[PDB]
């Protein structure tokens, strides 16, 4: 019934989708970590394979190698202006997006929970409408609903109650009466009317929008309504505006999945950074066709396609540094050396020797 | 990651029409753009390179097409004049990281594509 | 008097803060790209003397450019690591519980902005209490308050009213009777009895705290009480702990400043790789003497001293490379990938003299 | 901000046992070389232990070579010096430094520091 308490039907989704942004700190932990990641996993390939380049200088192979640490020194470098100029505002905007609604969203709900006179009577009902809930730990009423932003560790990116489409949880609401609001439960927070609502000696002079928007308390007799975010489309200055900005938002996030992050498996000649390579520095002239090119990679790679490619990358990765530069019984092999600073001092060992 | 393409219409031969990409989620600046059309089979129209330093034709449009690309708007523009009816097609948005030779911007596969737009030229 | 709605010096501060907090995500923006800045500008300055070194093969200069090279690397490389480990994760946190903290903030500020009966008799007075206020544009009352998160780009964060100590004008209140509420605007949120406030049938079962736990709303007929938040110490499990979370946060940032983003200044032997590629490289002897690390190093730099390594970064940047690779002199040109491929080239062409 | 923190200091009998404890804050501890110095009464400050940022080489002064075992835990932001057979000359001030990839005795031992901790007094008292 209009102007009682509101039962758990009403407050569960807004938990969850309070739960769910809690998240999206962790995500973006995640993210720019994993872009990280992804960077120095292309390093140090382009480290190990310009440390073959140097130990087996003069050889067909040798050369295999550089146009192969060119590749991954490119795909790392491009990850990094990445990082800078794409993922850092992606992950902090939805970051703050998320967070300030949450926090929207929690002032709320944290007013509901604490607003009630007794066990039986308040604003926050359970799923009957008998009791009202009590918080116990990170729950309400058995709801995962801390309340809380929870302190920030790396979780991969999730999305179940925000997803592309909107919260896919607050749907039109086909009888607010009867669904959200219980039948006897008092709770001035349910109208604006003076007799049972917020109103001290009449009516609110207008509805008030609880929840960054999503809740419209009419100033009259009548039962709330809500907003459906489970559609939402682009738009500016509306009343409910921080849903849309966090879903806009959360929507927008690639990941560190963009192609600077991920291996390629195309043919030789197509991959970063080698055709410009072979043309310039290998068939020193321009306008060579695509058969010239594959004829030259072939002195290098023994073919044009990714299985020749694979098989130079594990030639580099069987190659030995000397035992010396990489404690005593560690390994030796460079696909069993990782760590960009490590190779990084292995490397310039080797070019000192290349220099004398 | 969305590349969208526009400028596409009803043209009469021996016009011009001036194709726009614009480029979303990914870093413009990171990537090469070129600029393919497809009952036939798609083809190569034309690409620059990530740092715009080059720029490639098919033979066909060598002289009427001009690529460019205007990084502060995350566009690649596809200016088209002389039209001819034989240029009837979609003409689709491609983008291939830190692309910058011909072989890799004719004739590999590109990281990402537009939904197209179409292109329709009258004969006169 | 208690129980009536809220005059401006009770909401004012609140807008102050807000206003603030709104600045953190813009500064976690700049950092993050600052970082960022600061790896590519070592890693541009690795790939130059990389390349110096491949033209000139064989000369002394050419050695110290790799022990240049190294170092700049090296730097690089630490930089992606810190930003990876601690910068990323600061960041996130200062932006995180800054928002969330101003989330909470604007909507128990944007509650009271319309829980109004009329233009005079509301939840959110002015000044002197006469008339409710209205937000026009970024301000309420006069003052900024936006009550939104604003877009975000990169800017270094106001530390005016959450600073190192918390939040500055969130002050021990001498009289909220009289300093927070009007003595005759109406206000349900101002109390949770029931003849003036939040109860229906009876008061309240127990006080409210609102705001993130910053005022507490009693359920008897008297006046609100805040915390003050001025000098923060460090806790867990407080009613206003998002007060301490944002202002611990901001606190912890240290910006791109640390040892990994910034240039060394003294002597060459005790610059970042330099001493341990001497030793495994041209010595051959580890664990060597100052002297004898000292001596090598001048048959490159000339000397072991910051001016001599400032003089071989000048030889490098003076290096001129083919025109048809790209300005030519290798301090004329920046960009990783650029430099990457142009280190490419002379590396193919230094296989190739064999 | 970047705080080094020193513990596990005070005073002890000859021929005793101490672990020192230095917690960074603020720092990636991984990227940084730590290094223990001291200043005893009436004396210069002196290199005492030092670990290379990836632990792949520890460094000692001579007169605490074998009774002296410095050690990182990556996982805690911690260094350790611990301290065994302790002699009244190990009385000091013992101070704990970072170095940004330090790697190699010269740094380490003579160079200078990128940060330091604030310092904790050890007394070894022969009664
Ligand atoms: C892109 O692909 C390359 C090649 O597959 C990846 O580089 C490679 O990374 C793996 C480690 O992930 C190294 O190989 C494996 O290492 C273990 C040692 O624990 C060894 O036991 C296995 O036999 C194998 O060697 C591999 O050496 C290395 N390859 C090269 C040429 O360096 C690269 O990480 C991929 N990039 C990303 C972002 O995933
Ligand atoms: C750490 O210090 C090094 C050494 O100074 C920095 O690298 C240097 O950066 C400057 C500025 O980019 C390059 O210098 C100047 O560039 C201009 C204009 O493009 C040129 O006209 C001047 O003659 C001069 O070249 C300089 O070449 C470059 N040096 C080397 C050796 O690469 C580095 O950027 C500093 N790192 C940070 C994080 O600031």
């Amino acid at each position: 019934a209009a102007e009682k308490g509101f039962k758990q039907a009403f407050w569960q989704p807004l938990c969850q989708v309070s739960e769910e942004l809690d998240d999206q700190p962790k995500g973006a932990l995640f993210t720019l970590q994993a872009a990280a990641s992804k960077i120095q996993k292309m390093r140090d390939a382009a480290l190990r394979a310009s440390i073959y380049a140097e130990i087996n200088h003069g050889t067909n192979r040798a050369k295999a190698a550089v146009i192969v640490a060119n590749h991954y020194a490119m795909k790392a470098d491009s990850g990094l202006e990445a990082l800078k100029q794409t993922l850092s505002s992606q992950e902090v905007t939805a970051t703050a997006t998320a967070s300030y609604l949450k926090g929207r969203i929690d002032e709320y709900l944290n007013l509901l929970l604490q607003t009630k006179e007794s066990g039986t009577s308040g604003c926050m009902m359970d799923t009957s409408g008998t009791n009202t809930v009590t918080k116990a730990g990170g729950t309400i009423g058995g709801v995962p609903c801390k309340l809380q932003l929870s302190p920030i560790q790396p979780k991969r990116p999730a999305a179940t109650y925000l997803g592309k489409a909107g919260y896919v949880g607050l749907t039109r609401q086909a009888d607010a009466a009867n669904n959200f609001h219980d039948n006897d439960a008092e709770c001035r927070l349910a109208s604006g009317h003076n007799t049972n609502g917020l109103g001290k000696s009449g009516q609110l002079s207008a509805a008030v929008t609880m929840a960054a928007g999503y809740v419209t308390v009419a100033n009259s007799q009548t039962a709330v309504t809500v907003q459906a975010l489970d559609a939402l489309q682009e738009a500016s200055g509306a009343a409910h505006q921080p849903w849309i900005d966090a879903w806009k938002a959360k929507k927008a996030l690639t990941g560190a999945e963009t192609a600077e992050f991920r291996n390629e498996t195309a043919g030789i000649a197509g991959k970063t950074g080698v055709t410009k390579l072979v043309e310039e520095a290998l068939l020193k002239k321009k306008d060579s066709e695509a058969s010239e090119i594959q004829t030259e990679l072939k002195k290098y790679f023994s073919g044009h396609e990714n299985e020749q490619w694979t098989a130079i990358e594990k030639l580099i990765s069987e190659q030995p540094v000397a035992q010396n530069l990489v404690g005593d019984n560690q390994p030796t092999k460079l696909g069993e050396l990782e760590g960009n600073a490590k190779l990084t001092t292995i490397l310039a060992y080797y070019r000192m020797e290349t220099a004398g | 990651v969305q590349l969208q393409e526009s400028g596409g219409g009803l043209v009469q031969a021996g016009g011009s029409l001036t194709l726009s990409c614009a480029v979303s989620g990914l870093t413009f600046s990171n990537y090469a753009m070129g600029w393919f059309r497809q009952g036939k089979e798609r083809e190569f129209v034309a690409a620059i390179t990530w740092d715009g330093g080059n720029t490639y034709y098919t033979d066909s449009v060598k002289g009427r097409f001009t690529i460019s690309r205007d990084n502060a708007k995350n566009t690649v523009f596809l200016q088209m004049n002389s039209l001819k009816p034989e240029d009837t097609a979609v003409y689709y948005c491609a983008a291939k990281l830190l692309g910058s030779s011909r072989y890799e911007l004719a004739l590999a596969g590109y990281d990402y594509w537009g939904q197209g737009t179409q292109v329709t030229v009258s004969s006169h």
